[PDB]
RNA sequence: AGCCAGGAUGUUGGCUUAGAAGCAGCCAUCAUUUAAAGAAAGCGUAAUAGCUCACUGGUCGAGUCGGCCUGCGCGGAAGAU
C-alpha cells in the first residue's frame, strides 16, 4: 500500500519527474554503484540534471493512470530515471550524456517534454545547441543559405572540370 | 482517551470472583461524590492493553454500562502474582 | 594483466617516508621499496605541506613497476592544523579541545569539495563539523 | 504455503498419465518412470499436472508439496537428467570410467569396485574428470555420493573427489 | 558431536533442526557446533 | 520466504597501536550524499582489502510477520535374577 502518506512521497514525485520534466531518460538499472553515485550524480548538478531509482509496483499504477505517448511501456520493471527541468539546449542532451558516462545498453527509452522519442530519432535532438551555440548556428545557417550553397556549387563545378 | 463497554455484576463472593476470571472477564467498581457505588464486569485482554497506557490514569475515559455512557477516571488496580493480568480495577466519576 | 594489486590505499608524508611497517601492507607485499616510492612521490607531490600524511591509492604491475594517485589530506588533519591543537580529545563529546572558526571550517570544506559527493558547500561545511564532533574539536561562529 | 496447490508444467516431447494415487511419465533421457503416492489426489490437463492431499493427509498440504516437487524433477528426468559432472584433485588417486565401472587408484590392496547401475551413463576426458547422465536425480546423486564415501575432500589440503563443486575451505595444524 | 543442552546457536551458520524427532544443532562453517540436546 | 542486482561519501573520524585496520581496544555514533548504507551485527583478507548482515531495487503472485495469554507433545530420563 504505497498511497499511505509515509510511502506517498515518491508516488507524488512521478507527476513532476516523468510527465512534468523538460527531458527524461529511463533505464533498467536495479542499482547505481559507487562510480555513478560519486561522479555521474555530481556531474548532473552542473548540467541541470538529476536521477533516482524507482519501484515497478508504483509505476504499474502511476504511468498507466498518467497519459503518455508510448513512453509508459519503458517504466515496466526496475527503473533508473534521469531528468532535467530547464534550458532545452542542455536538457535534451541527457540521452547522449547517459550513453557517454554510463552503460548505453541499459537505456529502455528517452523522452522530451515528457513524451517518447525513439533511439533512432532522438540523435539530432540529443545533439541540440545551447543558447550561445544556437545564435552562432543561426548566423552559420544564414551564411550557408546565402553564400555556402554558391561556394559549394563553385567547388563542385571546379571538381567536375578536373574529371575526364 | 478511551471508550469501553461493561455489564453490571451478576454474582459476588470468594468463588464468583474466580468464576468471572475463568469466563475471561474481571470485576471493577465506579464511585464518586455522594452518588452510590456501582459494581461491573468487563473483558480482560482489550482493557489490559488500554490500562498499560499512561493515558488510562493521566486523563479521563468513558464507560458504557446498561447501554448508557458515563465519564470516569481510573483510581487503582489489582494484579495476579505470577503475571500482571488484571484481577480488579477501581474508577471514580469525572 | 596487472597480476599484483590495484588502487590500494596508503597515507604517507612527502619526502619524509623512512619507516617501513606503516607502508609494508601496500608496498612491501608488492616488492616496492619505500625509498623508490618516495623519490617518485616527493617529486610529483612537492607542492603540499610535507609534514601532513597525504591519502594516496597505489597500483603495482607484473614487471614490479608501479603508479599512484593522491587525494587531499584528511578533514580531521586539516581541522587539527587549523585549530592549533597537538591532538583531538580522544574521548569526544564528553571531553573537547581547541577551537575553530566557521570561516576556517568552510576553507576545509572547499579543500574537500573536489573529493566529496556533496551538492552544496554549506552542506559540506556541516560534513566537516561532523568530523570536528568525532575528534572533540570546539566549533564556533 | 502456496506452491503445494500449484500446477507442474509438462515440457515439449514429454507425456504424462495418472492412475488414482500413481503418476506415470515418459519422454527422452530417462524415457519412462512411475511413482506411487497414497497421500495425494492427482489431476492433469494437456500441458499441466496438479496435486492436493487426500483425507487424513490434509495438514498443511505437505504431501501435495512433496508430490509437486517430485514430479517437477521427473519432467527433467525424462528430458535431460541430473548430476552432470564429477572430478578429483590430489596425489594420483584418479577418477575415470571403464564400461559401467569407475577406474581409480586404490591405496587399499583390494579393489573398491564403485560402479554405475542401469539408467546412468558416464565418460571421462582425463584420469581426473568424468561427465555423467542419468534418468532420475536420486539414483545418480546416491552413487555419486557413494564414490565420495571415503574419498571426500580432506580438512587440511582438500584432496579427494568433488561433485564439480566443494564446501571444504580447509584449516591448518596445531598452535601457531 | 556434543550433548550439553538448549541447542545453542553458537554462530549465524547454526541452522537448528529437528532430526529423528529430537531438536539438534547443525553447522557447515563450524562442525564443532554439531549438538544433539535441547 | 527463496532467488537475482546495488549495498555511498567526508574517512584507514579521534585517541591509541607491535601496527591496528568499520571488525586489537577505548571514545565520539556526526553531517552530507542517498533508491540506499551501524563512523558496522557477523564472516574475512598479512592488511589496506574483500563478503554477508543492516539498508535499497528486481523477480513472482497470496496471504503473511513477531510478540502476548493459554492447552498438549519431545528430549532432558544411567544399575545390577
Amino acid at each position: 500500500a504505497l498511497n499511505l502518506q509515509d510511502k506517498q512521497a515518491i508516488v507524488a514525485e512521478v507527476s513532476e519527474v516523468a510527465k512534468g520534466a523538460l527531458s527524461a531518460v529511463v533505464a533498467d538499472s536495479r542499482g547505481v554503484t559507487v562510480d555513478k553515485m560519486t561522479e555521474l550524480r555530481k556531474a548532473g548538478r552542473e548540467a541541470g540534471v538529476y536521477m533516482r531509482v524507482v519501484r515497478n509496483t508504483l509505476l504499474r499504477r502511476a504511468v498507466e493512470g498518467t497519459p503518455f505517448e508510448c513512453l509508459k511501456d519503458a517504466f515496466v520493471g526496475p527503473t533508473l530515471i534521469a531528468y532535467s527541468m530547464e534550458h532545452p539546449g542542455a536538457a535534451a542532451r541527457l540521452f547522449k550524456e547517459f550513453a557517454k558516462a554510463n552503460a548505453k545498453f541499459e537505456v529502455k527509452a528517452a523522452a522530451f517534454e515528457g513524451e517518447l522519442i525513439p533511439a533512432s530519432q532522438i540523435d539530432r535532438l540529443a545533439t541540440l545547441p545551447t543558447y550561445e551555440e544556437a545564435i552562432a548556428r543561426l548566423m552559420a545557417t544564414m551564411k550557408e543559405a546565402s553564400a555556402g550553397k554558391l561556394v559549394r556549387t563553385l567547388a563542385a563545378v571546379r571538381d567536375a572540370k578536373e574529371a575526364a | 482517551m478511551f471508550t469501553i463497554n461493561a455489564e453490571v455484576r451478576k454474582e459476588q463472593g470468594k468463588g464468583a470472583s474466580r468464576r468471572l476470571r475463568a469466563a475471561n472477564k474481571f470485576p471493577a467498581i465506579i464511585y464518586g461524590g455522594k452518588e452510590a457505588p456501582l459494581a461491573i464486569e468487563l473483558d480482560h485482554d482489550k482493557v489490559m492493553n488500554m490500562q498499560a497506557k499512561a493515558e488510562f490514569y493521566s486523563e479521563v475515559l468513558t464507560i458504557v454500562v446498561d447501554g448508557k455512557e458515563i465519564k470516569v477516571k481510573a483510581q487503582d488496580v489489582q494484579r495476579h502474582p505470577y503475571k500482571p493480568k488484571l484481577q480488579h480495577i477501581d474508577f471514580v466519576r469525572a | 594483466a596487472k597480476k599484483v594489486q590495484a588502487y590500494v590505499k596508503l597515507q604517507v608524508a612527502a619526502g619524509m617516508a623512512n619507516p617501513s611497517p606503516p607502508v609494508g601492507p601496500a608496498l612491501g607485499q608488492q616488492g616496492v621499496n619505500i625509498m623508490e616510492f618516495c623519490k617518485a612521490f616527493n617529486a610529483k607531490t612537492d607542492s603540499i605541506e610535507k609534514g601532513l600524511p597525504i591519502p594516496v591509492v597505489i597500483t603495482v604491475y607484473a614487471d614490479r613497476s608501479f603508479t599512484f594517485v593522491t587525494k587531499t589530506p584528511p578533514a580531521a588533519v586539516l581541522l587539527k592544523k587549523a585549530a592549533g591543537i597537538k591532538s583531538g580529545s580522544g574521548k569526544p563529546n564528553k571531553d573537547k579541545v581547541g577551537k575553530i572558526s566557521r570561516a576556517q571550517l568552510q576553507e576545509i570544506a572547499q579543500t574537500k569539495a573536489a573529493d566529496m559527493t556533496g551538492a552544496d558547500i554549506e552542506a559540506m561545511t556541516r560534513s566537516i563539523e561532523g568530523t570536528a564532533r568525532s575528534m572533540g574539536l570546539v566549533v564556533e561562529d | 504455503s502456496r506452491v503445494a496447490k500449484a500446477p507442474v508444467v509438462v515440457p515439449a516431447g514429454v507425456d504424462v498419465k495418472i492412475n488414482g494415487q500413481v503418476i506415470t511419465i515418459k519422454g527422452k533421457n530417462g524415457e519412462l518412470t512411475r511413482t506411487l503416492n497414497d497421500a495425494v489426489e492427482v489431476k492433469h490437463a494437456d500441458n499441466t499436472l496438479t496435486f492436493g492431499p487426500r483425507d487424513g493427509y490434509a495438514d498443511g498440504w505437505a504431501q501435495a508439496g512433496t508430490a509437486r516437487a517430485l514430479l517437477n524433477s521427473m519432467v527433467i528426468g525424462v528430458t535431460e537428467g541430473f548430476t552432470k559432472k564429477l572430478q578429483l584433485v590430489g596425489v594420483g588417486y584418479r577418477a575415470a570410467v571403464k564400461g559401467n565401472v569407475i577406474n581409480l587408484s586404490l591405496g587399499f590392496s583390494h579393489p573398491v569396485d564403485h560402479q554405475l547401475p542401469a539408467g546412468i551413463t558416464a565418460e571421462c576426458p582425463t584420469q581426473t574428470e568424468i561427465v555423467l547422465k542419468g534418468a532420475d536425480k536420486q539414483v545418480i546423486g546416491q552413487v555419486a555420493a557413494d564414490l565420495r564415501a571415503y574419498r571426500r575432500p580432506e580438512p587440511y589440503k582438500g584432496k579427494g573427489v568433488r561433485y564439480a563443486d566443494e564446501v571444504v575451505r580447509t584449516k591448518e595444524a596445531k598452535k601457531k | 558431536m556434543k550433548v550439553r543442552a538448549s541447542v545453542k546457536k553458537l554462530c549465524r551458520n547454526c541452522k537448528i533442526v529437528k532430526r529423528d524427532g529430537v531438536i539438534r544443532v547443525i553447522c557447515s562453517a563450524e562442525p564443532k557446533h554439531k549438538q544433539r540436546q535441547g
